[PDB]
């Protein structure tokens, strides 16, 4: 029959869960968002809508830091998202009291798998609204990981999600051709900043603010930080001027 | 202690129980009646803890009482002290347990016979033609022993107690002043309001 | 009344929808998988199929190593395959710890069937959408190769298949042995018994793989491994020299 | 008490004493120190009576229901596990004290249990009051590579020295011989070196002797 | 999240009836007849087995009468498991009593505990209710014989002769018209076997069948007894009545 | 009991006496105090048998699930669940451990955990009922990465010294290699360590 | 989270009739015959090994469980549900027995606690009611041999012999001519062969079919000698050898 | 102080030629107060008796337990409960309060209904089980009783032997007890009747 | 369609919708009207008070958190009262155990996560209540507003409640202007005065009818109502 889409933990008969698919497009619906991974760290920029002047300028911070070096951007329901950093942050936390070494990317991006793939096992309750792109530096490197609504995530060369997704992903897939020998962190804050620039054609509508943060091994000492002042007008610059 | 003293004759129990309630250097009361009657044929005496005494004795009778109206029927006394051990039994091994010792005197209007029962604060509980609590008992038990018949009447039973009184007044170290007698058989529970003197 | 096919209890035929949805989406990830039995070895084999080129291939896997000893493949959904994979390690380590020897492959299988078992008969719980392939060199079976699906049913086999083209991998394989007559594969190796592997593979299915096209995963006395990108190659070059 | 253990060439063998006491008094001139656990895996218990049967039980209860779930024959190691983790849950207050030994899938084993969870391994072992009679002789006599015959005869002998000297060990001697390829062989009372003498006289009583009160018969039927 | 599924089994419907314990009712009404008759010196049991075979084990079998203390048993109409569980809470509280009292439990008493416990399954919890209906016949000092009858909803009342099952509206109208006050125990033992004869929808009535118990006070010693009757006890009984 | 860890050019190495007492009774004269958490990750353990037992053992299953999860767990790590165990139940345990492991970046490492449960990382480190009497000498003759043989050397005297005082150490001397080489195990009788 | 499925999911139609249970009855029908045969000195119960696939090795399942050394269990329905009904059987005969009076529970016993566990699963909250009939026999000193019959609905009866699953019909009519109160074992082991051949499509030998017998005490299968009172248990699958000698006499 | 001293009391059973024997006193004391002269120790369940020495509070529950689990045994099993099997729920029913036990010294003894084999078992506060073929002791004169036993008993003795014997036993270790006697009751136990006596004994 | 995604808040609609949260935000625009502005010394909030009949009194649309914080709601007044509960409390609990004052931006991060927890569980229903919310910290005045979806955020000012958008329009017109408005609360007020009535309709702000709240820099959070208001109408 029908009323396979109701409830969450249910199958339709294809094998699917419609709930999950629907939150997806409450993902589809948000602001674009994306990774970089480089060659000693990764890169996060975020597209900021500006609904009206009202909003202070540089003031409603998007992109999440967890434990020290990780750093977590999202699209969707931001609620959803200020939720499952909070999941990650106690994760974060409980693996550390106990190993006493930070928690490694790998590890951490299993931990908010499992949870959110929790998230589809019951109908009392909803699957997360978001996509989530996030990653850092550890032991064997730099890590970067998208996680889907259905609890599904891979590592990354580079990731997008939200309005202008399709725009990115064709722009990261250039980037991988043309640079098999990797992409340094101060090209890669550049490079995200152009993607995003460029991203947000689909939504040409709005004006946006542009916010960029990143942990580097070299730059940032493993320790996520945000791309602030000169660095980021600069990159700034370098996408208005390629945007024409 | 008080004196808590039963006596089973031919066809009644009668039991008597010390007046006084001393708490330290002052005698605060004289005409303290230790006993609660838990149906119109069975009468409980007893004696322990400041404040575990009446609360047991009470908490039983809201029981026997609520038994009564449910049921519309009088429990046999040797239900009633069945309860009232197993009731002990538990408390004994509770967190803080009833320190209350008991003496359930009750007509069987059944059987027609009176019956006495001896239940201490761990739950011993025996059936005996006559019984006490305390130090009493190491007076009152040769005593009895010596004058008591199963046969005897009411009033010859009065006056086995009156026997035990005396000794009591004579050798124990307090003065618990006087004891308050009842009588309980087919008729039901009824005090003797004159043993003050007689 | 129409609910009977949202959540698991009996449809008036005695069936439980709900299981059969989940056997299908175990179809989902497109992918085929199968295992054969050595000498002394275990071996399963399975499609990798890494299309956008955003990912990180070595990031992407089907295959899960539950113990030193036992390995798991599983046909179905990531997120599903992740939950089984951790709760299959937290068994096999909770058994060693209360009994003091490593979990056999077999009662791993049979204490996730019975899990499974359970999402089928209570209600608030759903069957995952996943067909749990393991396998290991126990120390008193010798190679084994034991399956369970999202029906919390489970047997050995002497080898399986799993996946979209599962019949054409098992016919082929019975075939081998109506052959042989032998229920393994007498190879020493597990290099040779590997190649044998995805040579039935291949077979089986009409096509060529390139090294990316392929997980591979290999279970010994005391140790079970995963193949590399290269290992691989060094296999499929040896199938090339025979034909 | 005085238990054993004792490697052999192809198995294990313990044994045991058979006295029980409540202070000075012999509460049980012959009770079984021997405990089964699983057809092949025997278990010699010291210390507070109770205690190492119910524990022993538990244990053997829960093994064969892992063995019928597992459908594998039940290891010495898994025996140990739980008795030990379990030991150790009650911090020492469960009194027992026992030297686990069998045969399993993996071959031949001896270990030993403290009531406070620790256990231990070796080729010898003896526990209880009798603990250092047996001991002695055991440092004495055992080597390695023992015939079966040798190593029952080694424990045997241990027991007997606790037997003798330990007045909390006496009667009779138990013992349990588990080969790695054939049935363990449960040798209750292996050895009675303490029967009583003949009785000086008989006190058989002429009837009438007690004074009786009255008399019945008592209702058993329903 | 759940609600969708849950069936209500405890609610009233616009007419003031409980849903579940009607259609539980209706579930009783097509097991075998169950027949309780007291006499002036004790009381009959009998019950018409439901569904029998060539190969079924009677010697073995019991699945109407019950024994729940040394005074007191019960015959079944309904669920045969449904009624075991409550059977055996009856046989410990009969123990509790006992050794509470030192005094064997009053039949009343009894009935009223499990009567009480049908009665909660009607009133909350949202479990179905027991598909079971009692007939008990026990003997104390204070009642003497009594029978009793409990159904599904957690109500019980007092009877002459009464019947439980199927057909018992044809069972009651031959019991209401052949029973007298001055009854024997074999008097009564004949009219249980001549209704069932009467209502049964098998061919014949034979000891197969059927199921017997009496608790009679064998004047021969001042206690009361308990009989439930053997196969071949019953074949006698039946061939006596002129049933053959 | 005579436990210590010691640090050297290739890796580290563990010794340890291997007597167990109840009062002046050695209940067992060939105890293994040398116990295995990981493939190179092993502890001394001292105080408690029962009690370091039941840690080790828990120590060893969460190390075990680590590595199903993670990978390989590093030596530091492996100190923090045996510290994390020994603090928090600190009321109820008497357990003084060393925790010792070899790691190809980090070569060898050692971490004391006493008995309130705090954790040290040393060069080396000694324990045990015994150890009181090898302090001056362990400070004395302790030298930063010697070699294989310098360093069994080193573990060889001082234990023999600490089992010549105590008299709740003895028996065999055992120790266990780390290095990336593999696990070495090693056993000296009386025979030879006493007329050292 | 949290099971909210407090409430029964079996619940009475108007027409009286509690669907979930007879459903699970169907889908017992559905299953592979099983079937047991009392004898006056034995019980045996047997039933087909439906393999699910020629690469499946059959003997790595069995269909007949031990549950107590004199008690065995056989079903028709959905094996998974069996399985975890076997455990729990296992599991309550020394819970709630062995654990008390340190000795096995008697055949009829364990049945009415595995009875009880079957009919929990048909009023409890969030549950479905378990998809499978047993066939359990058994002996006991006191009352000899048993076999009895569970169903879903948690209702259970003796048996002189009968069958279950897909041709329940047929067997039970064939069976009812064949038995007689004086069968010995091996007569009931023979006319259980011949009964499961007419139920048995295709290959019919000692490798697709799986039987079981109570019958005497196996002291060769106690593992270990020296308490007289111990003299092995009375249940014991024949091996695929055993049933093929047996096939040549059929 | 020591709750198995408050009361006082004595137990003992035999073994005879297909019979058993199990005999008690009759004392209840609180110290040195003798309270009751009739309370008996021993109890029984079907064909199956047990004797009781210890706090009498815990003796009176036990019985009433027993009595509860035997009740609902026979209904499930439908037949009376065996000697040996007792045994087993006596232990286990002990064990069960390992830390905060019963104080008491159970004894059962019988002749189980099928082999005719005569039953005799003592058990300490906590369950532990002593099954002898010869007698048991138990109670505040179990030293006494030991000594007594060990002397007069033999084996095989007839039922009217074995009632001298076992009297003889109980009434001599009572004497010498300050806590036990004022009374006793001995049982003789054959497959088909059961005689009860009430012994004559010094009352100081 | 509709009707088959909204009877709860753990149900997704076939596009991406939560209407539980969808309906509890209606609540907020069927509310009484309420602004709020800020320059770089003081925060202001100024809110329209509804009325029952002309016999009852005008319902509160202010509450005071802390003496550094405070909002006005929109919506139902009892989930006001919740919310503005447990402002205090969070409040209270910085002071108490760091000794230091809620910052505001943490004052909207909790109350996101308080919201949140209410549109993803079974059972729970989402807040029906708007909140602007005034704060002087550390880093000086701010306002934030909070939508029962739980989404938080910072602006020079705004206006939610029925007929809102006049007075938002305003004040995004009037921008450059009012933020420079430091040292001078009087004229910071007259601006949210003049702010509001772009939002008035049925009336004319009277003096037992309007309600305003200030907090700065050496201002603590301060409510005005009635004569109070006077000096400004």
């Amino acid at each position: 029959g029908t009323g396979y889409d109701l409830s969450n933990s249910v199958f339709s008969p294809d094998g699917r869960n419609f709930q999950v698919e629907y939150a997806v497009k409450a993902v589809e619906n948000g602001t674009t968002s994306i990774g970089i991974k480089c060659n000693d760290g990764v890169v996060f920029a975020v597209e900021k809508l500006i609904t009206s002047k009202l909003l202070v300028p540089q003031k409603n911070v998007k992109i999440q830091v967890v434990d020290r070096h990780i750093g977590c951007v999202y699209s969707g329901l931001i609620p959803d998202g200020r939720h499952l950093v909070n999941r990650g942050r106690e994760e974060a936390a409980s693996f550390k009291k106990l190993y006493k070494t930070p928690i490694p990317i790998p590890a951490f991006a299993d931990r908010l798998g499992q949870y959110v793939q929790a998230h589809t096992l019951y109908n009392s309750v909803r699957p997360f609204g978001v996509s989530t792109i996030f990653g850092g530096v550890d032991k064997n490197g730099a890590h970067l990981y998208m996680l889907e609504p259905s609890g599904s995530y891979w590592g990354y060369k580079g990731a997008a999600t939200g309005k202008g997704r399709q725009s990115a992903k064709a722009e990261l897939e250039k980037l991988v051709d043309h640079h098999p020998e990797g992409l340094s962190a101060r090209e890669a804050v550049k490079q995200a900043a152009k993607i995003i620039y460029l991203a947000h054609e689909d939504n040409k509508e709005k004006d946006f603010e542009l916010e960029i943060s990143w942990c580097s091994l070299s730059e940032t000492n493993g320790l996520h930080k945000f791309v602030k002042g000169d660095l980021l007008q600069e990159a700034i610059d370098f996408a208005q001027k390629e945007i024409n | 202690m008080d004196i808590i003293l039963g006596i089973r004759v031919q066809d009644s129990v009668i039991l008597a129980s010390s007046k006084a309630v001393t708490r330290g250097i002052s005698v605060l009361k004289d005409s303290d009646d230790k006993t609660r009657q838990l149906s119109p044929h069975t009468l409980m005496s007893f004696a322990g803890e400041a404040g575990d005494t009446v609360q047991f004795a009470e908490y039983i009778q809201a029981n026997i009482q609520l038994y009564s109206i449910r049921e519309d029927y009088e429990l046999s006394p040797q239900a009633v002290s069945s309860f009232v051990r197993q009731e002990l039994a538990k408390s004994i091994r509770s967190r803080r347990p009833y320190q209350v010792n008991v003496l359930i005197g009750g007509y069987d209007k059944k059987k027609n016979k009176p019956e006495l029962y001896q239940i201490d604060y761990l739950g011993t509980k025996v059936e005996l033609p006559y019984g006490a609590h305390g130090y009493s008992g190491f007076y009152t038990f040769s005593l009895l022993d010596h004058h008591y018949r199963p046969d005897m009447t009411t009033e010859e039973g009065l006056d086995l107690l009156k026997l035990c009184v005396q000794e009591l007044e004579k050798r124990m170290p307090m003065d618990f002043k006087g004891v308050i007698v009842k009588i309980v058989d087919k008729d039901g529970i009824r005090q003797v309001d004159d043993f003050q003197a007689q | 009344a129409g609910y009977d096919r949202h959540i698991t209890i009996f449809s008036p035929e005695g069936r439980l929808y709900q299981v059969e949805y989940a056997f299908k989406a175990t179809n989902q990830t497109n992918i085929n998988s199968l295992a054969v039995r050595g000498k002394d070895c275990t071996v399963v084999i399975s499609q990798k199929k890494v299309p956008d080129k955003l990912l990180d291939p070595t990031t992407v896997s089907y295959i899960f190593c539950i113990s030193r000893t036992i390995g798991m493949v599983v046909n179905g959904p990531i997120p599903d395959a992740r939950n089984a994979a951790l709760r299959a390690k937290a068994e096999a380590a909770e058994f060693r710890y209360k009994y003091g020897y490593d979990m056999p492959c077999d009662v791993l299988a049979k204490r996730m069937a019975n899990l499974s078992q359970i999402y089928t008969q209570r209600a608030y719980m759903r069957p995952l959408g996943v067909i749990l392939t393991f396998v290991s060199v126990d120390e008193e079976l010798g190679p084994s190769i034991y399956k369970t699906d999202p029906a919390g049913y489970y047997v050995g086999y002497k080898a399986t298949a799993t996946g979209p083209k599962q019949q054409e991998i098992t016919t082929n394989l019975e075939n081998h042995f109506k052959k042989s007559k032998i229920d393994h594969i007498n190879e020493e190796s597990w290099e040779k018994v590997v190649e044998f592997a995805i040579t039935h593979m291949i077979d089986a299915l009409g096509t060529e793989f390139s090294k990316n096209d392929l997980e591979v995963g290999v279970a010994t006395k005391d140790k079970f491994f995963t193949l590399s990108a290269e290992n691989i190659e060094e296999r499929l070059v040896a199938i090339a020299e025979q034909d | 008490t005085t238990i054993v253990g004792v490697k052999f060439n192809n198995g294990v063998v313990i044994a045991a004493d058979t006295r029980s006491t409540q202070g000075p008094i012999v509460a049980d001139k012959n009770c079984a120190k021997l405990h089964r656990i699983s057809p092949k895996i025997w278990c010699a218990g010291a210390g507070t009576a109770a205690d190492t049967e119910a524990v022993t039980q538990l244990i053997g209860s829960n093994i064969e229901l892992h063995s019928l779930y597992t459908s594998r024959e039940p290891r010495v190691v898994s025996a140990l596990q739980m008795l030990k983790q379990h030991l150790f849950k009650y911090q020492g207050h469960i009194g027992a004290y026992l030297i686990v030994a069998g045969v399993d899938p993996t071959g031949s084993h001896l270990f030993s249990i403290h009531a406070h969870g620790s256990t231990d391994v070796g080729y010898y072992l003896s526990l209880g009051s009798g603990s250092l009679a047996a001991m002695a002789v055991l440092e004495s006599h055992w080597k390695q590579d023992l015939t079966k015959e040798e190593a029952i005869k080694l424990a045997s002998d241990a027991i007997q020295a606790g037997i003798w000297n330990d007045l909390g060990s006496g009667s009779n001697v138990d013992v349990c011989v588990m080969e790695i390829g054939k049935d363990a062989e449960y040798l209750r009372n292996y050895l009675t070196p303490n029967v009583r003498e003949e009785k000086q006289k008989s006190y058989k009583f002429p009837r009438g002797t007690t004074a009786v009160l009255k008399e019945s018969i008592v209702n058993i039927c329903d | 999240g759940s609600r969708r599924y849950d069936s209500r089994t405890t609610i009233f419907s616009p007419e003031g009836r409980l849903y579940q314990v009607e259609y539980a009712l209706e579930s009783i009404s097509h097991a075998g007849t169950a027949i309780g008759i007291m006499a002036s010196d004790g009381i009959v049991l009998a019950a018409e087995r439901k569904v029998t075979s060539t190969l079924l084990e009677q010697d073995t079998s019991t699945e109407k009468l019950y024994k729940l203390n040394d005074k007191i048993a019960v015959a079944v109409a309904g669920l045969t498991a449904d009624a075991e569980i409550l059977i055996n809470t009856a046989r410990i509280h009969a123990q509790n009593y006992l050794k509470t009292y030192n005094e064997d439990i009053p039949v009343e008493i009894l009935v009223r505990r499990l009567s009480d416990i049908k009665q909660g399954y009607t009133q909350h919890g949202g479990l179905r209710p027991f598909g079971v209906s009692f007939i008990y016949a026990g003997y104390d000092d204070r009642y003497g014989y009594q029978l009793y009858t409990s159904n599904p909803s957690g109500n019980y009342t007092g009877w002459k002769a009464i019947s439980v099952g199927a057909n018992t509206s044809a069972a009651q109208t031959l019991l209401q018209m052949d029973y007298k006050d001055d009854m024997k125990v074999d008097d009564a033992i004949e009219l249980a076997l001549k209704t069932l004869s009467k209502t049964t929808d098998s061919s014949a009535l034979t000891y197969d069948r059927l199921e017997f118990a009496t608790i009679r006070k064998g004047a021969n010693d001042g206690e009361v007894y308990q009989k439930i009757f053997k196969p071949q006890e019953i074949k006698d009984i039946l061939v006596k009545t002129g049933i053959t | 009991t005579s436990i210590m860890a010691v640090t050297f050019k290739d890796g580290v190495i563990l010794g340890a006496d291997s007597r167990t007492t109840t009062g002046a009774y050695i209940a067992n004269r060939v105890t293994d105090k040398l116990t295995r958490v990981h493939d190179k990750i092993w502890c001394c353990r001292s105080g408690s048998a029962a009690d370091t037992q039941a840690i080790a053992d828990i120590v060893q299953y969460h190390l075990e699930l680590y590595t199903s999860q993670y990978g390989t767990p590093s030596t530091e790590t492996a100190a923090s669940v045996f510290k994390e165990l020994c603090y928090e139940n600190k009321d109820n345990l008497t357990a003084g451990i060393i925790v010792a492991g070899y790691d190809d970046k980090n070569k060898g490492e050692v971490y004391t955990i006493p008995l309130g449960g705090s954790v040290h990382k040393l060069p080396y480190a000694i324990a045990g009922s015994g150890s009181t009497f090898i302090y001056g000498y362990c400070d004395k003759n302790f030298r930063e990465n010697m070699s294989k043989e310098e360093t069994v050397d080193f573990i060889k005297h001082s234990l023999s010294q600490a089992i010549k005082w105590d008299g709740s150490s003895g028996g065999v001397i055992r120790m266990v290699v780390l290095t990336a080489a593999g696990v070495e195990r090693l056993i000296f009788y009386p025979d030879e360590y006493e007329q050292l | 989270m949290t099971d909210r499925y407090s409430f029964s999911l079996t619940t009475f139609s108007p027409s009286g009739k509690l669907g979930q249970i007879d459903y699970a009855l169907t889908a017992v029908k559905q299953g592979v015959t099983s079937l047991g045969i009392k004898a006056t000195n034995g019980v045996v119960i047997a039933t087909e090994k439906k393999s699910s696939s020629p690469l499946a090795m059959s003997e790595t399942l069995s269909k007949v469980s031990l549950l107590t050394p004199d008690i065995g269990a056989v079903y028709s329905g959905m094996g998974p549900d069996y399985r975890v009904l076997v455990d729990k059987s296992r599991k309550v005969a020394h819970t709630s027995y062995k654990r008390i009076y340190g000795e096995y529970p008697p055949t009829k016993l364990l049945v009415s606690e595995v009875a009880k566990i079957m009919q929990e699963a048909t009023q409890s909250g969030g549950v479905r009611p378990f998809g499978v009939s047993l066939l359990i026999a058994g002996h006991d000193e006191f009352n000899g041999f048993s076999l009895y019959q569970v169903d879903p609905s948690g209702s259970y009866f003796p048996w002189k012999a009968t069958a279950i699953g897909k041709g329940s019909v047929a067997a039970k009519t064939f069976l009812e001519k064949r038995w007689n109160d004086e069968l010995e074992l091996e007569d009931a082991i023979h006319i259980a062969l011949l009964t499961l051949k007419e139920s048995v499509e295709g290959e019919f030998n000692g490798d697709t079919i799986e039987l079981a017998i109570i019958g005497d005490e196996n002291p060769d299968l106690l593992g270990y000698t020296g308490i007289p009172t111990d003299k092995g248990p009375r249940f014991r699958k024949l091996t695929s050898q055993e049933i093929n000698d047996r096939l040549e006499a059929l | 102080s020591d709750p198995s001293s408050i009361n006082g009391g004595i137990v003992v059973a035999m073994t005879g030629k297909d019979c058993v024997a199990i005999a008690c006193d009759l004392r209840l004391g609180s110290q040195s107060l003798g309270v009751s002269n009739k309370f008996e120790k021993i109890f029984h369940y079907g064909h199956v008796f047990l004797g009781i020495t210890g706090l009498a509070t815990d003796v009176t529950t036990l019985n009433e337990m027993f009595r509860y689990k035997t009740n609902l045994y026979k209904l499930k099993e439908e037949r009376a409960i065996e000697p040996e099997t007792f045994t087993q729920l006596v232990s286990s029913s002990l064990y069960e309060r390992r830390f905060g036990p019963y104080f008491v010294g159970p004894v059962v003894a019988g002749i189980n209904s099928k082999s005719g084999k005569p039953f005799i078992a003592g058990f300490d506060l906590i369950g532990c089980i002593d099954e002898a073929k010869d007698f048991i002791v138990s109670g505040t004169a179990s030293d006494q009783l030991f000594g007594m036993c060990e002397s007069l008993y033999e084996p095989n003795l007839e039922p009217e032997d074995l009632f001298e014997t076992i009297s003889q036993a109980l009434l001599n270790a009572a004497d010498r007890d300050a806590l036990s006697g004022w009374g006793a009751v001995v049982y003789i136990i054959k497959k088909d009747e059961v005689v009860k006596r009430y012994l004559k004994m010094r009352q100081d | 369609f509709r009707n088959n995604y909204d009877g709860d808040t753990v149900t997704f609609s076939p596009t991406g919708r939560l209407f539980q949260v969808e309906y509890a935000l209606e609540a907020i625009k069927q509310g009484s009207v309420t602004v709020g502005l800020r320059s770089n010394t003081h925060a202001v909030l100024v809110a329209l008070k509804r009325n029952a009949d002309e016999l009852s009194s005008y319902q509160k649309k202010i509450i005071k958190c802390d003496e550094h914080m405070g909002l006005s709601l929109a919506g139902l007044a009892p989930d006001a009262r919740v919310l503005s509960n447990y402002l205090r409390q969070q409040c209270n609990y910085s002071s108490l155990v760091f000794n230091r004052k809620l910052a505001v931006e943490r004052a909207g991060h909790l109350l996101c996560d308080k919201a949140q927890k209410n549109t993803q569980s079974y059972g729970g229903r989402p807040y029906g209540v708007g909140l602007l919310i005034i704060g002087y910290d550390k880093s000086g005045a701010h306002l934030l507003e909070f939508q029962p979806s739980g989404n938080v955020t910072e602006l020079y000012g705004t206006a939610i409640g029925a007929r809102s958008q006049g007075a938002k329009t305003y004040l995004e017109r009037t921008l450059d202007t009012f933020i420079k408005i430091d040292g001078n609360p009087d004229e910071l007020i007259k601006a949210g005065v003049e702010a509001i009535s772009q939002s008035l309709r049925d009336e004319s702000l009277t003096v037992d009818n309007l309600s305003i709240a200030i907090v700065g820099k050496d201002t603590p959070f301060t409510i005005y109502d009635g004569e109070a208001v006077a000096k400004y109408i």
